[PDB]
RNA sequence: GCUAAACCUAGCCCCAAACCCACUCCACCUUACUACCAAACCUUAGCCAAACCAUUUACCCAAAUAAAGUAUAGGCGAUA
RNA sequence: GCUACCUAAGAACAGCUAAAAGAGCACACCCGUCUAUGUAGCAAAAUAGUGGGAAGAUUUAUAGGUAGAGGCGACAAACCUA
RNA sequence: CCUCCGCAUAAGCCUGCGUCAGAUACACUGAACUGACAAUUAACAGCCCAAUAUCUACAAUCAACCAACAAGUCAUUAUUACCCUCACUGUCAACCCAACACAGGCAUGCUCAUAAGGAAAGGUUAAAAAAAGUAAAAGGAACUCGGCAAAUCUUACCCC
RNA sequence: UUAAUUUAUUAAUGCAAACACCUGCAUUAAAAAUUUCGGUUGGGGCG
């Protein structure tokens, strides 16, 4: 979104102008997701995807300010889960396929704990970080039984 | 003879300057907002 | 804004539906049609413009009996209503129908070019050629969009390779696939046109608000000036 | 052209969140809050069903699932059912000769002076006055009000000669009964479902009409067919219905033989009231359901040729015109389109009175025409009188 | 055009003075005819003890001595509640862990008729 | 009770007990001239004329036929010294007729 | 504006205050034998058992689709079967809820409040009631009693507004109806049958604590019905409030929860209820009337248990009565 | 001598410092303050100055000062 | 919530003449021709008389819609809270 | 003596000429002013309804002739499900929209002149000018821009 | 409006891109948008 002059002179009218991209709905394909998308690209990302050598290589190496897409931290989330895990689920009954695809990235590997953070938004954090520290209250009564099990012990024993 | 244009209706006061009303856009979320800032006793109808 | 289309009902019947007028207006609230509002209230009959549209667990070429022969406020047209099996349904009628009359609604097209009596509704190749036809479909199976405005009638001017030329009333020929099914015969309400309306308030009646006051120059535009050519108007006598 | 604009029609469900097509991780939505978010993805919810049973908030189980669900079709004639073809539609259904004006017996039965209600004319013009005029506080009352009330009160003149025939202490009649008739025509399933009230019920059958050479001479005659229209038409085709035959009585009840039924035309609208064939019709399907309801309780569920005919009359008005009909069901066997057939003496089109008018018509200063009935004939309630006395 | 005022049942038309209660808790549910059914369970019952022979009055003598105050703990309730009868059971013979439903205690509300958290009784 | 959350109810379900009412009641002196067997009352705004069937029925073991309720708008004239409009409160007038003559 | 007058009522002592509006003294009692019994056994056992229905019945309901047709027909073949034994019944005119309407005017009021305060204003009263049938004819039933007849029970008064019975003013058409138009033939009337709603069912005050107001109920239905129809009557011959009747009008009415029957006869003495009118007014209006009797203990599966006889006959004596 | 006049202190202002608010119970997005049922991101423009106006015409962005109103920009004008 | 237009479901129109009508006389109702009064008025547009229409392109109550770079208009640059 | 108003409902307003006691845009020491006390009681009205399929060509006009056009204001069935009842809210007034106790605005039913509702004159005098009426000799538009107003109730045209 | 400056918008077309739509560029129209209307000569027309 900026201004242009009218006829590329600043003598002549200033106006507002819009440039967008141009769009295509291409098909790529995850070999360590080991799915098919359908997904709105430019040139520009196929030519990314083209000097990354492939889809995966992109998604990894890419950080998140350069791929600018949610769904493409979700991608990156989904990738660096799989590898962190050596999740079975990518090729059941197939181990060399699986050890091969984690071999060719295994420059990517990342702990469990930081992959699961990669790619959040602040609210879907703040979510998360609810979800996992919220448990229902303790009753009183098993606190109250505890304290007073290791009192009256220490009280037996001396 | 002008000055009559209030005819009072209850129906057209709410559906018009109601509280629901008022939140059903954005704007006039930020009339309430103003109103509440400004201390209003009566923030709407 | 608030408005909501009339046009709800998902299965047909013959009993007349409670519709609500527009007054010219869009779903926006503003107006996009100028001069429609506020006539005598109306009740919508659905019209089966699929002659062609065989009873569940039947098909081929079916019969059906005209029960009555009626006036429709939404149209210029007359409309038949039409028994045949367990289904009644609404049709245009044609110019000479009465109740009673026994049509047929055949898929067959013939080697030999049939008879084509007014009531009975054929494909176009079934039909001779310079034969008057009405409701017609752009596409085999899509239904009568054309001719089914009163005393209109269609020509069937040639057929060459599975395809028909047809005349639409403006003198436009159209070409259509000869699968594509037609009545035969002028449609009902002719000397519609001959109808004088007498009256302003007749208008108002069939819903029709009163033309713009404002005066307007012209309904074309004037013609651009070339470069050369402005010191030839504007020439004045002495 | 289908029926039903895009725009009224259910809203498409909103696209899915791109994380839950990537297999490996879980999406974060606001199903941990308990509210929608914008940001926060929107949570699958597995479908929900009320443990318990309200009644209020009772969902129907699918039309499949119902008990009463049959693969075949009945055809159900209920009140509600008006026939395209009227007269004819009825005769093929039900398997009937029509004969034109009421049987000579019948008739016989009021040709003597004797069997006269005193003031004859008098008593009518009153019923009549009354129901049109003086009904109710209303200057004219409406045909919801005056035809059931004139109806009731031409039986209430009826009842009247008690006095000379002991036998009419005999009878009763009864408000809010229901019947039903299940039967076979050309391999078709037909149920008449018979609701409305003013049943006249006697503990004696009706004689026989028509002698047996009458019944054999019914075999010559043949159902004349209408094409292209199906008989089916106009009756409710029903797929979730119960094969069953009932006299809306249980068993031992006194007063068990149906002698006339009354139907009301009372609807105040012209569109809402049936067409005078249609009522026609109505009354040949009443008729002969009440009939074969008397028929199949009596000789069981098996198709013969009836050695006792069962005899039910009709009266069906508009609170102004009155159709007459006597019905004598001969044969159960209906499956055959030859054979024996049933019979019917329909007198219709018969009005008690042209005209009503409630407040007097006044042309300038002069009165024209005056207030009470107009084109009043006493032979048509000497025909209703006629059936009344039938067996009697 | 009174802001000021509380919006009240007796202010609108007829469809709004209908609408509108004084906050009355319901007691059944409208049918069709506009017929009112009453649900006797939904009606409050109250439980009006027996005031025979009860020897506590309105008022107090004034010669009863002050007390110090002291709210009711959740620790107390369970010192002299629970605690006598655990502190028995470990001295004399044995005391079972898990197996704290003989002291009073529930694992959950839902089989009870009064819950505790969330309340399902009245005052 | 008032100013308290009832449980909901389902079919079904437990009757609905009070243990402790809260909500008390004033017996008035009638201004115009009522039946001999009428007994006017002044009631919380909450309450209905079930609730005071029953509680008369059950606290004060007084037999009860008729209750009759109506609301009274206090007046909202009065000004203080600021013109800020001053509420007298509404209340709920009750009339019950007494049983067993 | 004037008093919407309930018959049927759920006001307490509803009798006494009927009494007062309309100038009635409450006197306790009255002023084949086997067909009979079968026809009103087989009418109760019909609407019970026999007829058969395709939706189930709910108490709510009971009332109207059980109790009404039931008394419907017994009226009907009660009518038909002692035809013979009285003609007057046979030329008689039988209504199936036909309105009856009576507006007068009781007493004087200073207007409380307003810009008419201090105005003396007469009190009107309406009834409206819908009998749940009715008996007409040409002829009038003769009186019970003569007319100046002395009763030294005195009319109850009450000491504050009508208004304290739950009674509740309103302005609508002023209606004189005694079931018919003047122009009718049947002016007079013979015996009304009446039905309590569905809402002062016996089982209802039981669950109050109307256990006495139970009675009450049926005596307030007779006071205000009949007062309206033979008043309706007497105003249909010319006589008014001025113009006071010249002869006794009287009527009969049968009133059914459906189980229990009452009985109940009135006699119109005096059309004279205005202050001007009632200054020096001796006469008085006169109710007769019978406890409530349950025509039948109970109905068993196909037989009607503990049916009482003289409930039967005491609607037969009714419908036997015949003018001179 | 009437109407009047007179008063000193509620409070406020600018700073400094320091990072604020948030459940008696009950009610409150439906007509708010009403117990209880099948969807947000998106260039500010313009007045005004240029003695008209049309390109243009200072407006916080990570802490003083000085470089410096300098280099630069600009109907190379106004000005930035 | 006035007003311009529209939408939904409503209501009103005495009497007299008329072959019977966007007919005539004429109430209620709607409007505002002409005069007089009034001009800080009863009134920021009224009053009295006289007028135009008064079954209809009529009048009117209720709820809803169209919003200013706009709406709406039987164009008067009309109306869109004096 | 007036009544071109009234009574009620709707809408709107919200205690705004009930009782008691007080100070005090004509005034009563009384007011509709101040404070306290009291009051509108449901039958009228509001507040409704299990599900899934399925049904519903034929106006209204006294609905009968007759005549239409602008084509219309009210209908179910089949199967499953279903048993507890009279709760809650409006109910006052001399009242609303017009800055006012405003010659204005204000829907419907009934009353079509009242059974309901009201009072044009503070007291006097009888000037001018001003306003609204009534009557007027003889004449009858001579008035005037114009028969404006009033009286009388009218013809024949022209332009648009 | 036949004043000046524009085509941001819409519509169409062509060329790229992409294998009809969308995007970029250019052209043509419609629809508008921003801004102005020097001085002397009674005043107005022709000067
Ligand atoms: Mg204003
Ligand atoms: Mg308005
Ligand atoms: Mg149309
Ligand atoms: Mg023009
Ligand atoms: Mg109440
Ligand atoms: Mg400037
Ligand atoms: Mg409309
Ligand atoms: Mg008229
Ligand atoms: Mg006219
Ligand atoms: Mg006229
Ligand atoms: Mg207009
Ligand atoms: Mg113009
Ligand atoms: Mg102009
Ligand atoms: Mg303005
Ligand atoms: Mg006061
Ligand atoms: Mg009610
Ligand atoms: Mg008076
Ligand atoms: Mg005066
Ligand atoms: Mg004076
Ligand atoms: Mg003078
Ligand atoms: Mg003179
Ligand atoms: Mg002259
Ligand atoms: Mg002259
Ligand atoms: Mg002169
Ligand atoms: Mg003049
Ligand atoms: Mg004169």
């Amino acid at each position: 979104l900026g201004q242009i002059y009218a006829n590329n002179d600043k003598l002549s009218k200033r106006l507002k102008k819009v440039w967008k991209p141009q769009l295509f709905e291409r098909e790529f394909y995850s070999e360590i997701l080991d799915k098919k998308f359908t997904v709105t690209v430019t040139m520009r990302t196929l030519d990314l995807i083209d000097e990354a050598y492939g889809l995966d290589f992109y998604i990894l190496k890419t950080p998140k300010e350069d791929l600018c897409s949610k769904f493409g931290m979700d991608l990156k989330r989904g990738m660096l889960l799989r590898l962190a895990r050596q999740d079975p689920q990518l090729h059941p009954e197939d181990p060399e396929r699986r050890a091969a695809i984690y071999d060719k990235y295994k420059e990517f590997a990342i702990p469990e704990e930081e992959a699961e953070w990669v790619g959040l938004t602040l609210e879907e954090a703040i979510e998360k970080q609810r979800l996992l520290e919220e448990k229902d209250p303790v009753p009183l009564f098993k606190i109250y039984v505890a304290e007073l099990i290791q009192q009256l012990q220490q009280q037996a024993l001396s | 003879a002008r000055g009559n244009e209030y005819q009072p209706s209850n129906i057209k006061r709410k559906n018009k300057h109601g509280w629901v009303r008022r939140l059903s856009t954005p704007a006039g979320v930020q009339v309430i907002l103003r109103r509440m800032l400004k201390g209003r006793k009566s923030l709407s109808h | 804004a608030n408005f909501v289309s009339w046009k709800s009902r998902t299965k047909y019947t013959i009993t007349p539906v409670k519709m609500r007028k527009s007054g010219g207006r869009d779903h926006t609230g503003r107006i996009r049609v100028h001069g429609i509002g506020g006539g005598h209230k109306q009740r919508y009959r659905m019209i089966d413009f699929l002659r062609f549209r065989p009873e569940e667990t039947k098909s081929g070429p079916f019969e059906e009996k005209v029960i009555q022969v009626r006036y429709d406020p939404c149209r210029s047209a007359d409309i038949a209503l039409v028994a045949g099996g367990s289904r009644k349904r609404w049709i245009i009628a044609t110019e000479n129908m009465q109740a009673g009359d026994t049509i047929l609604n055949s898929n067959h097209i013939g080697r030999m070019a049939v008879a084509a009596r007014e009531g009975d509704a054929h494909p176009l190749g079934a039909l001779p050629v310079g034969t008057l036809i009405n409701n017609v479909e752009s596409e085999p199976g899509r239904g009568a969009q054309y001719i089914r405005a009163a005393g209109t009638c269609g020509v069937l001017l040639r057929k060459v390779n599975g395809t028909a030329i047809i005349q639409l009333p403006s003198k436009r020929q159209m070409q259509v696939l000869e699968t594509c099914v037609a009545t035969v015969g002028r449609v009902s309400n002719v000397d519609h046109n001959k109808r004088v309306i007498g009256k302003a308030g007749r208008n108002r009646w069939l819903g029709k608000r009163p033309n713009s006051g404002r005066w307007h120059r012209k309904g074309g535009w004037a013609g651009r000036k070339i470069r050369p050519l402005p010191p030839m108007k504007s020439y004045v006598k002495l | 052209y289908e029926w039903g604009v895009r725009s009224t029609r259910k809203s498409e469900p909103p696209p899915l969140d791109r994380v839950y097509e990537i297999p490996g991780l879980e999406p974060i939505t606001f199903a941990g809050k308990m509210h929608f978010v914008p940001w926060l993805a929107r949570p699958i919810f597995p479908p929900w069903d009320r443990g318990y049973k309200d009644p209020r908030f009772y969902r129907s189980p699918p039309l499949h699932e119902h008990p009463l669900y049959k693969d075949q079709a009945c055809y159900i004639f209920h009140h509600r059912c008006r026939l395209l073809e009227g007269v004819k539609q009825a005769l093929w259904l039900t398997k009937t000769k029509l004969i034109e004006g009421l049987p000579e017996k019948v008739l016989s039965l009021v040709d003597d002076p004797r069997n006269h209600i005193e003031n004859q004319d008098e008593c009518v013009l009153n019923v009549i006055s009354h129901a049109r005029l003086w009904q109710t506080t209303e200057e004219i009352p409406k045909r919801e009000t005056y035809c059931p009330v004139i109806v009731d009160n031409l039986i209430q003149l009826c009842k009247s000669q008690i006095l000379k025939h002991p036998s009419l202490a005999r009878r009763i009649c009864v408000q809010n009964s229901t019947f039903s008739a299940t039967w076979n025509r050309e391999s078709l399933l037909l149920q008449v479902r018979g609701s409305g009230g003013a049943r006249l019920s006697t503990k004696d059958p009706l004689p026989t009409i028509a002698s047996r050479e009458e019944i054999e001479a019914t075999k010559n005659h043949v159902l004349e067919t209408f094409y292209p229209i199906s008989p089916i038409i106009d009756l409710h085709e029903c797929n979730i219905y119960d094969v069953k035959n009932d006299t809306g009585f249980q068993e031992g009840y006194p007063y068990p033989y149906p002698h006339t039924l009354y139907l009301l035309d009372k609807a105040n609208l012209r569109p809402h009231r049936l067409q005078p064939d249609q009522l026609r019709a109505k009354m040949i399907l009443f008729a002969f359901g009440s009939a074969l309801a008397q028929a199949r309780l009596l000789y069981g569920n098996d198709a013969k040729v009836l050695e006792q005919p069962v005899v039910v009359q009709s009266v069906g008005t508009d609170g102004r015109v009155f159709h007459f009909l006597v019905f004598q069901l001969n044969t159960t066997d209906l499956d055959c389109n030859e054979g024996v057939k049933n019979l019917a003496w329909v007198d219709s089109d018969q009005l008690l009175y042209q005209h009503f008018w409630c407040l007097p018509v006044i042309k300038k200063r002069v009165v024209v025409e005056p207030v009470g009935p107009v084109g009043f004939k006493p032979e048509t309630f000497r025909k209703f009188l006629a059936l009344y006395l039938h067996g009697a | 055009a009174d802001r000021m005022s509380k919006w009240t049942s007796k202010r609108g038309p007829r469809s709004f003075r209908g609408r509108k209660g004084r906050g009355a808790k319901g007691i059944g549910f409208l049918t069709s005819g506009w017929r009112f059914v009453q649900i006797k369970e939904m009606v409050p019952e109250f439980v009006v003890p027996d005031l025979t022979g009860f020897k506590l009055k309105p008022y107090v003598s004034y010669l009863a001595p002050e007390s110090e105050e002291t709210p009711l703990t959740a620790a107390q309730l369970f010192s002299e509640a629970v605690a006598p009868a655990i502190e028995k059971d470990f001295k004399d013979g044995t005391f079972d862990p898990d197996n704290l439903e003989k002291y009073g205690f529930e694992p959950t509300q839902e089989g009870k008729l009064f819950q505790l958290y969330p309340r399902n009784f009245l005052r | 009770a008032r100013n308290v959350v009832y449980p909901l109810y389902r079919l079904g379900g437990p009757q609905l007990r009070v243990f402790r009412t809260n909500f008390f009641i004033q017996l008035v002196r009638p201004g115009v001239a009522q039946p001999e067997d009428t007994v006017q009352f002044r009631i919380p705004m909450e309450m209905t004329r079930v609730d005071l069937r029953n509680y008369l029925e059950g606290i004060y073991n007084v037999p009860v036929a008729a209750v009759r309720t109506r609301v009274q708008h206090g007046s909202n004239k009065r000004r203080d010294h600021r013109n800020v409009r001053i509420k007298k409160p509404d209340y709920k007038v009750a009339y019950v007729q007494l049983a067993h003559g | 504006m004037k008093y919407m007058v309930y018959p049927q009522t759920f006001a307490l002592n509803a009798d006494r205050w009927y009494q007062y509006f309309t100038k009635t003294v409450f006197l306790s009692g009255l002023p084949d034998l086997a067909a009979l019994r079968a026809v009103a056994c087989d009418c109760l056992l019909q609407e019970h058992f026999y007829l058969r229905r395709r939706r189930r019945v709910h108490r709510y309901e009971e009332s109207e689709v059980i109790s009404l047709p039931f008394l419907d027909q017994l009226v009907s073949t009660l009518v038909g079967l002692l035809s013979p034994h009285n003609p007057a019944l046979a030329a008689a005119a039988l209504d199936y809820r036909c309105p009856v309407h009576f507006y007068w005017v009781r007493g004087e009021e200073i207007i409380p409040r307003g810009h008419r305060r201090g105005r003396i204003d007469d009190l009107r009263y309406q009834i409206d009631d819908k009998p749940n049938n009715q008996i007409r004819i040409s002829k009038q039933l003769a009186e019970f009693v003569p007319l100046d007849y002395s009763v030294p029970i005195e009319i109850p008064t009450i000491k504050c507004k009508p208004d304290k019975l739950p009674l509740f003013k309103r302005q609508y058409e002023n209606h004189i109806f005694v079931g018919s138009k003047t122009a009718d033939p049947c002016c007079y009337g013979h015996t009304q049958f009446h039905l309590l709603p569905d809402k002062l069912r016996r089982e209802r005050l039981l669950r109050q604590n109307c256990a006495d107001q139970i009675e009450v109920v049926f005596r307030a239905n007779a006071i205000a019905s009949l007062f309206a129809w033979t008043g309706a009557q007497a105003m249909y011959q010319g006589f008014w409030s001025e113009a006071d009747v010249t002869r006794p009008f009287v009527s009969q009415a049968v009133i059914t929860d459906g189980k229990y029957f009452s009985f109940f006869c009135y006699q119109l003495n005096t059309l004279a209820l205005t202050t001007q009118a009632d200054q020096n007014n001796p006469r008085k209006n006169i109710c007769w009337g019978t406890q409530s009797k349950p025509l039948y203990e109970t109905i068993e599966d196909n037989d009607v248990k503990g049916f009482n006889d003289d409930v039967l006959l005491q609607i037969v004596h009714f419908l036997l009565n015949r003018p001179k």
